[PDB]
RNA sequence: GCUAAACCUAGCCCCAAACCCACUCCACCUUACUACCAGACAACCUUAGCCAAACCAUUUACCCAAAUAAAGUAUAGGCGAUA
RNA sequence: ACCUCGGAGCAGAACCCAACCUCCGAGCAGUACAUGCUAAGACUUCACCAGUCAAAGCGAACCUCAAUUGAUCCA
C-alpha cells in the first residue's frame, strides 16, 4: 500500500491499523472484539464480556499488518505507566 | 606517475559573495557567521558579541517565555486548587452516596 | 553590542565534557572474580595448538543467534590457531549433557564455531576457566 | 468585505518559504459579511451650529450617512484629531 | 584523521554524490533539487515520468 | 550494567557521575527526537552492587535508591527538555555552532510533584527531608545507614546543580570556543540577570 | 543540460543589468521589499504559536493570504485593500456535497473625495472599508500618505501618493493663490510625510514607466566628433604653446 | 552467377562548468517580406479531466527557493482509498 | 421467483456435502433483576469476522424456547 511516496520515496503508514490495533514487540497484535458497544441488553453477561476482553491476531494477518504499518511502529518503546511492559517481551518460547 | 595531491578543505572560513543569487541565504544569514566563528576560532574575523541577541529578540524572547512558561509559585498554587476541587469533589459525592 | 569579558580557566570542565575514543584498559581490581561476573584473560597465556581473543570490550567472543525462529544456536567467533582441536575439545565437553555428539560447523576461514543450541554460559565459563 | 476561511487546514510552513497550495486549499467558506454587523456612530467636532446635534467647538457622535454625505464636503464639521481637538479644548478654555 | 569522506570525492551530477535509488526516488530528487533549473519539456516529461512511476509502483506488480 | 561500567573502567566513580558522562562512557544511547526524557533506573542488579557513586538521573526505582543508599552513593532527580537533553548527549555539536548555553526549564504541568517530593530524590526537594526518606528506605529495606558526612570525598558526592544550568562547571548564558579555547560571559546586566533568571 | 540560474531569478537579473541598472537604488529597494499585506479577507490568529482543544499541546500557526483578484478598474479607481474573491465552495456547507464556482464581489459605491493639498475633488469607486479606514485615519491626505502601497493596491492611490509627496518636498505657491498663510498651515500639517524631490518623482512608478523615464533623462543628440576634435586639439596647441 | 551482403563515419545522448541571442544595402502587420496620408481599437479571471477509490457523487501526490534527519511522526480524510 | 437464520429427508451408521430439490418455521415472546465481576480448559457452521460451554474464586441465595437477527465510520 503506497510502495512509494511522490514527496519523499518512501512506505507509508494507514493510520486505520494504528487506530485500531497495538502491535507488541514480540511481534503480536491485539484488537478490541467487534460489537462491545452494541445491542448490550439483548446479549448475555457472558457474551458481552467475550466481547469487552482483548484479543491477538492470526499470523497471516498479523504480518498482513505489518507490511501495511512501517517500522516505527515496530520499534521498542519504553513508557511511563504503560502496564503492556510485561506483554512486549516473551517468555518461555519454545517451537 | 605523480600522484595528483590529496585533496584537502579550504582552509580559513569559506565566506560567500552576498551580491550573487545562486548563493543561498544561509550563509548571509547570521548563523553561518556564529558556525564559522565556532569552527575555525576568533580567525574568522567575525565579532563574538554578535553571537548574542540582540535586545530586540531579548524583549520577545522574554514576553514569550514569560507568557507560555509559567513560574515555579503559580505551578504550585495551581496543583494546590486542582487537588482542593478534586477532595471537595471526592467529599460532597462520598457523603451524598453516604445520606 | 555587549563587553563580552573573556576567560580560559573553566576549560577543565569543557575537556571533562568531551568524550574519549579508545576502550581504557580497566582498572588491576585487588580481587577477582570482579562483580558483574567479569574475569580478565589469564598471563601468560596457556600453550596451546590454539587460543581464543577478546572483543573490543575485553567480553568473550560467544555469541548466540536464532534463524528462521526456531534454529537456535550458539558461536565462537575469532579462535586463534587449531580449530580442530577445540572442537574436538567442545564436543567432549557437550556430549555427556546431550547424550549426542554436538553438530558443530566450522569455518577456519574466519576460525569460527556455529553449534545447535544455547550453551553460551557453559561455553563462557569453560573458556574462563582455561584462561583465554 | 465578505471574510472566508478554508475549509480544509492549510499544512504548516516555514517563516522563510511560502506555503504550498492546492485546490482543496482554494475551497473557501463564508463567515462573516461584515456589512450586516450592527453600525457604530463616529465622533465628530462641529464647527456651525446646527439643530439638535452642538455648536461650535462642540464634539458629538453621529451617523457615517449623515457625516460622509453632508457635514464633511461641506466643510462644517471635522474629524477629533489630537492637533485640533487640542485647540478646541484651548478655546472652551477661553471661553 | 577522517578530515573527508570520500563521498565527496565523485565529480558528478549534485543530485547524485553519495545517494542511490531508484526511477521515483532519482527523478523526484533532481526535480527537487535542481528542478528550477531545468528546460521545459524536460521537466514537463520528467513529471509525466514520475506520474507514471507513482502509478505503476504503486498499483502494478505482483504482492498486492 | 552500571557494576560493568564502573568494573570495565569507562566511567570513574571518582568523580560525580552524569547523563553526559554516561553517553560519553556508551553506558546507554539517546533518541531525543524519538522524545525520550531521559533514563530511569531499574530493580535489576540491586545485589552484587558495589558503587558507591553520585549518580544522577531523572527517573529512579526505590530499590535502586535503597540499594545505592546502602553502598554509600548518592541520587538525585533532574529533569531536562527535550532540546536541554540532545544538546547535553552531544554538546560537542552545539559548542560547533556556539550559541550560548541554554538554562534549563523546570518540569512541566505534571512532574513537577515528582520533582519536587523527597521520596524520589527530586531537586526540587528540601534536603532537611532527605535524612527522613534515607531513614524509611532504611528502616524498610532492613540495612544501616552510613552516613557519609566522614568521608574525604563528601564534597564530591554532594556536589550538584542548581535549576537552569545544565554542567557543573558552566552556566547559562556563557560561551565556549574550541579553536583558540577559550570562554565568554557576556558582561551586559540584562543578559546576566536573565540568564540568572 | 541547465540554465546556470533559476528561472525566478531571471526578473531581477534583467533588473540588474539594463537600462534598468541605471535606476536609483530607492526604487529598486521599494520593488525588493516584498512587504505583506494587510489582510482583510480573513482574520489573523493573535499568536504564533497555540494550544489547540483536541490535544493540550502546542502547536506552531501561520495565516495564509487569500489570492484576490484585482481587475483594471480596482487600480483606476480606489476600492480599498480588498477585491474580488475566486474560490469554490461546498452546496449548505456540506463536506460531503458538490464543489461549486463561487465569487465575491465586495459593494461598490460612487463618492466624492477632496484634498486641500490637491485643491480638487474627485469622483471614485469606493467601499464601506475604504471610508472607515480613512475615517480611523483621521482624513484623507493623511490616509493616502500613511497607507502600505500593498494596502492601497491603487495606480490612482499611488500617483496621488507621487503628487501629494512632490507638491510637499517642492513647496510650491502654485497650491495656495494669494494664501501663503493656509500654504505654511497644511505644509505644517504634512511636514513629516516629507521626502526628497527625486524620491517623490520616483515613487508610485512600475518599471516600465520607470525605465521610460531614465530612457528619456538620457538621451540625448551624441556630442559631434568634429567638437570633441577641436576641443582636444585646443587643449594640445595650450599645451605646445606652454612648452 | 545474379539479385544481394559486409563496413564507419557523419553525428547524437547524459552530466559538469559557463549565462544567452541579435546586416546597421532595400522590404516585411494592406493579401506579411508591398517606397509614401487624418484611426482613436486595445491584456490583466480558481485550470479541468482521465485515473485510483475495484461503481461514483467528498476526496485522489504533480514541486518553487539547504541535501540528509526528525518523519512518512503530529495532523487531515465517504477517519477509506489516500494526502 | 429468490437473496439472512433455524429444524427434517436426500446425507440410513464420527464430521462435512449441493440443485430455481422435497417439507416446516423464525425477524418474537414469558419470568427475574447477582440477566453481577472475574477465571483454568475446550468447541466452533469448513478462512477471518463472528458464534458457543464452563470448572474455580469474590460477592450472593438457601433463566425457558429452535431460528427469534446486523460489522466499521458517524450521530
Ligand atoms: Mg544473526
Ligand atoms: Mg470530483
Ligand atoms: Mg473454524
Ligand atoms: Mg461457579
Amino acid at each position: 500500500l503506497t510502495y512509494f511516496s511522490a514527496r519523499k520515496g518512501k512506505r507509508k503508514t494507514v493510520k486505520a491499523v494504528i487506530d485500531r490495533f497495538l502491535r507488541l514487540h514480540c511481534g503480536l497484535w491485539v484488537r478490541r472484539k467487534a460489537g462491545y458497544k452494541k445491542k448490550l441488553w439483548k446479549k448475555t453477561p457472558a457474551r458481552k464480556k467475550r466481547l469487552r476482553e482483548f484479543v491477538f491476531c492470526n499470523k497471516t494477518q498479523s504480518k498482513l499488518l505489518d507490511k501495511m504499518t512501517t517500522s516505527f511502529w515496530k520499534r521498542r518503546n519504553w513508557y511511563v505507566d504503560d502496564p503492556y511492559q510485561k506483554y512486549h517481551d516473551r517468555t518461555n518460547l519454545k517451537v | 606517475y605523480r600522484a595528483r595531491p590529496p585533496p584537502r578543505r579550504r582552509p580559513g572560513p569559506r565566506w560567500p559573495d552576498p551580491e550573487d543569487l545562486l548563493t543561498p541565504r544561509w550563509q548571509l544569514g547570521p548563523r553561518y557567521a556564529a558556525k564559522q566563528f565556532a569552527r575555525y576560532g576568533a580567525a574568522s574575523g567575525v565579532v563574538p558579541g554578535s553571537l548574542w541577541p540582540s535586545p530586540e529578540q531579548l524583549r520577545e524572547l522574554e514576553a514569550e517565555e514569560r507568557e507560555w512558561y509559567p513560574s515555579l509559585a503559580t505551578m504550585q498554587e495551581s496543583l494546590r486548587v486542582k487537588q482542593l476541587a478534586e477532595e471537595q469533589k471526592r467529599r460532597e459525592r462520598e457523603q451524598h452516596i453516604a445520606e | 553590542y555587549p563587553r563580552f569579558v573573556e576567560s580560559v580557566d573553566e576549560y577543565q570542565f569543557v575537556e571533562r565534557l568531551l568524550p574519549a575514543t579508545r576502550i581504557p584498559d580497566p582498572p588491576k581490581h585487588e580481587h577477582y572474580p570482579t562483580p558483574s561476573g567479569w574475569q580478565p584473560p589469564r598471563d601468560p597465556p596457556p600453550n596451546l595448538p590454539y587460543f581464543v581473543r577478546r572483543s573490543r570490550m575485553h567480553n568473550i567472543p560467544v555469541y548466540k543467534d536464532i534463524t528462521h525462529g526456531n534454529r537456535q544456536m550458539t558461536v565462537i567467533r575469532k579462535v586463534e590457531g587449531d580449530i580442530w582441536a577445540l572442537q574436538k575439545d567442545v564436543e567432549d565437553f557437550l556430549s555427556p549433557l546431550l547424550g549426542k555428539t554436538p553438530v558443530t560447523q566450522v569455518n577456519e576461514v574466519t576460525g569460527t564455531l556455529r553449534i545447535k543450541g544455547y550453551f553460551d554460559q557453559e561455553l563462557k565459563a569453560w573458556l574462563l576457566e582455561k584462561g583465554f | 468585505t465578505v471574510i472566508v476561511e478554508r475549509w480544509w487546514k492549510v499544512p504548516l510552513a516555514g517563516e522563510g518559504r511560502k506555503p504550498r497550495l492546492h485546490r482543496r486549499h482554494r475551497v473557501y467558506k463564508l463567515v462573516e459579511d461584515t456589512k450586516h454587523r450592527p453600525k457604530e456612530n463616529l465622533e465628530l467636532i462641529l464647527t456651525q451650529s446646527v439643530e439638535n446635534v452642538g455648536v461650535r467647538g462642540d464634539l458629538v457622535s453621529v451617523k457615517k450617512s449623515l457625516g460622509r454625505n453632508r457635514l464633511l464636503p461641506q466643510g462644517l464639521a471635522v474629524y477629533a484629531s489630537p492637533e485640533n481637538k487640542k485647540l478646541f479644548e484651548e478655546e472652551k478654555l477661553l471661553r | 584523521n577522517f578530515e573527508k569522506h570520500p563521498k565527496e570525492l565523485i565529480r558528478g551530477p549534485i543530485w547524485l554524490r553519495g545517494w542511490k535509488g531508484n526511477e521515483l526516488q532519482r527523478c523526484i530528487r533532481k526535480r527537487k533539487m535542481v528542478g528550477s533549473r531545468m528546460f521545459a519539456d524536460d521537466l514537463h516529461n520528467l513529471n509525466k515520468r514520475i506520474r507514471y512511476l507513482y502509478k505503476h509502483f504503486n498499483r502494478h506488480g505482483k504482492f498486492r | 550494567r552500571l557494576q560493568y561500567l564502573i568494573d570495565l573502567g569507562r566511567v570513574d566513580p571518582s568523580q560525580p557521575i552524569d547523563l553526559t558522562q554516561l553517553v560519553n562512557g556508551r553506558g546507554v544511547t539517546i533518541q531525543p527526537l524519538k522524545r525520550d526524557y531521559g533514563v530511569q533506573l531499574v530493580e535489576e542488579g540491586a545485589d552484587t552492587f558495589t558503587a558507591k557513586v553520585n549518580i544522577e538521573v531523572q527517573l529512579a526505582s526505590e530499590l535502586a535508591i535503597a540499594a545505592i543508599e546502602k553502598n554509600g552513593g548518592v541520587v538525585t532527580t533532574a529533569f531536562y527538555d527535550p532540546r536541554s537533553l540532545d544538546i547535553v548527549c552531544k554538546p560537542v555539536p552545539f559548542f560547533l555552532r556556539g550559541q550560548p548555553i541554554p538554562k534549563r526549564m523546570l518540569p512541566p504541568e505534571e512532574l513537577v510533584p515528582y520533582y519536587t517530593d523527597a521520596k524520589n530524590r527530586g531537586y526540587l526537594a528540601d534536603p532537611a527531608k532527605f535524612p527522613e526518606a534515607r531513614l524509611e528506605l532504611a528502616r524498610k529495606y532492613g540495612y544501616i545507614l552510613p552516613d557519609i558526612t566522614k568521608d574525604e570525598l563528601f564534597k564530591m558526592l554532594c556536589t550538584r546543580k542548581d535549576p537552569r544550568q545544565i554542567f557543573f562547571g558552566l552556566a547559562p548564558g556563557w560561551v565556549v570556543n574550541m579553536a583558540d579555547k577559550k570562554i565568554l560571559k557576556p558582561t551586559d546586566e540584562n543578559l546576566l540577570k536573565y540568564y540568572t533568571s | 543540460p541547465l540554465h546556470k540560474y533559476p528561472v525566478w531569478l531571471w526578473k531581477r537579473l534583467q533588473l540588474r543589468e539594463g537600462i534598468c541598472s541605471r535606476l536609483p537604488g530607492h526604487y529598486l529597494r521599494s520593488l525588493e521589499e516584498e512587504r505583506t499585506p494587510t489582510p482583510v479577507h480573513y482574520r489573523p490568529h493573535g499568536a504564533k504559536f497555540k494550544i489547540n482543544p483536541k490535544n493540550g499541546q502546542r502547536e506552531r500557526v501561520e495565516d495564509v493570504p487569500i489570492p484576490i483578484y484585482f481587475p483594471p478598474e480596482s487600480q483606476r479607481g480606489l476600492w480599498g485593500g480588498e477585491g474580488w474573491i475566486l474560490g469554490q465552495i461546498y452546496a449548505n456547507n456540506d463536506k460531503l456535497s458538490k464543489r461549486l464556482k463561487k465569487v465575491w464581489k465586495p459593494q461598490l459605491f460612487e463618492r466624492e473625495f477632496y484634498s486641500e493639498i490637491l485643491d480638487k475633488k474627485f469622483t471614485v469607486t469606493v467601499t464601506m472599508r475604504t471610508l472607515d479606514l480613512i475615517d480611523e485615519a483621521y482624513g484623507l491626505d493623511f490616509y493616502i500618505l500613511k497607507t502600505p502601497k500593498e494596502d492601497l493596491c491603487s495606480k490612482f492611490g499611488m500617483d496621488l501618493k507621487r503628487g501629494m509627496l512632490l507638491r510637499l518636498a517642492r513647496q510650491d505657491p502654485q497650491l495656495h493663490p494669494e494664501d501663503p498663510e493656509r500654504r505654511a498651515a497644511i505644509y505644517d500639517k504634512y511636514k513629516e510625510f516629507a521626502i526628497p524631490e527625486e524620491e517623490a518623482e520616483w515613487v508610485g512608478l512600475t518599471l516600465e514607466e520607470a525605465i521610460e523615464k531614465q530612457r528619456l533623462l538620457e538621451e540625448k543628440d551624441p556630442v559631434p566628433l568634429f567638437k570633441i576634435y577641436v576641443a582636444e586639439l585646443i587643449q594640445q596647441l595650450q599645451q605646445q604653446a606652454l612648452s
